[PDB]
């Protein structure tokens, strides 16, 4: 039910989480936030994005979860070093 | 030291005292003006908002009647990205922000940054620090350096701001 | 004495380094508590992952790590490292 979803993206791609309260909008901000990091090349720092786009989750569920969709995210591309 | 500045920020009775230790704690980090702004959720007053620091007093009052908050790129950016902005010659595009870049500018306004803010209770405002440097290298190396105490500045600010402006 | 590496000068104590690694690397970072030792748990927390072969567990990595640090204040330190880390090796990488 109030389950989330992590979209695959290029090697180790997936996820099947049980989250404790409703948090797919908190998943994808997450996951949209790495990734603009990723494609616009570093003109920021990747900390930066991490602690500021946590900030803007309202609950620690949620930023939780933003946090868990942003290092799956990054872990995706950084396996694809094959 | 800033661990001082952080819980007298919390700790703060009024707007004034507030301010007050707002401005205290950016001159100790180097930043000679700082501005806080802050919105109720779903509000665009700009000029109404809760706005407290030290920016210059000439470059405010023409701030506010010239409408500039909706030239301001740092102020668009604020509303769509949580990511803080640097004061790069290349975030003033258009030509009214060419033109309000070359004021600011001649105010002080050079190089610094705006970190946006978004309360939990869906507030939105920004929280800007100036950095007198040499040139901008040394000013972006030098705010890349501090950024992490600039982010709990910002982060204390917002918690202990919120529910003094509203 | 320039103005920007006069308050480096001040706060001496209160600032922290996450060594550099592949790509231009070498962050000097001001933080509001004395957080070396925080700072060096991220790096080799994130490194280890990354030393580990078909690697696949990163966000319990960066959990369990975390969790250890007992102040905020270290656990912040500890994810600017570690998150660091994995970008000094983002971009060593194309
Ligand atoms: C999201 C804004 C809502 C609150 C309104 C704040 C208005 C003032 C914003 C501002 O002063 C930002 C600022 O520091 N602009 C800099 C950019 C260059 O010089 C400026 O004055």
């Amino acid at each position: 039910d109030l389950m989330v979803e992590i979209p695959p993206a290029d090697r180790q791609p997936g996820l099947s989480l049980l989250w404790p309260v409703p948090a797919q909008p908190a998943i994808d901000k997450g996951v949209r936030q790495a990734e603009n990091w990723l494609a616009d090349q570093i003109e920021g720092q990747l900390w930066t994005a991490f602690a500021f786009g946590r900030d803007s989750l309202p609950t620690p569920m949620q930023k939780t979860a933003f946090e868990v969709a942003f290092l799956t995210r990054l872990q995706q591309r950084l396996v694809a070093a094959r | 030291a800033l661990v001082d500045g952080f819980l007298e920020l919390e700790r703060s009775s009024g707007k004034l005292e507030w301010s007050a230790i707002l401005q205290k704690m950016a001159s100790d980090l180097g930043f000679s003006k700082i501005l806080f702004g802050l919105l109720p959720k779903d509000s665009q007053d700009y000029e109404n908002a809760f706005i407290v620091g030290n920016y210059p007093a000439a470059w405010r009052e023409h701030y506010d009647r010239a409408g500039y908050a909706r030239v301001d790129p740092t102020v668009s950016h604020c509303t769509q990205s949580v990511l803080p902005i640097f004061w790069e010659p290349s975030i003033y595009q258009t030509r009214k922000q060419h033109e309000f870049f070359e004021e600011a500018s001649a105010a002080g306004l050079v190089y610094g940054l705006t970190m946006p803010l978004h309360g939990a209770r869906g507030e939105l405002g920004a929280l800007s620090l100036s950095v007198e440097a040499e040139n901008r290298a040394e000013a972006n190396r030098f705010m890349e350096s501090v950024l992490p105490t600039l982010w709990m500045l910002k982060d204390y600010a917002l918690q202990s701001g919120a529910g003094l402006a509203f």
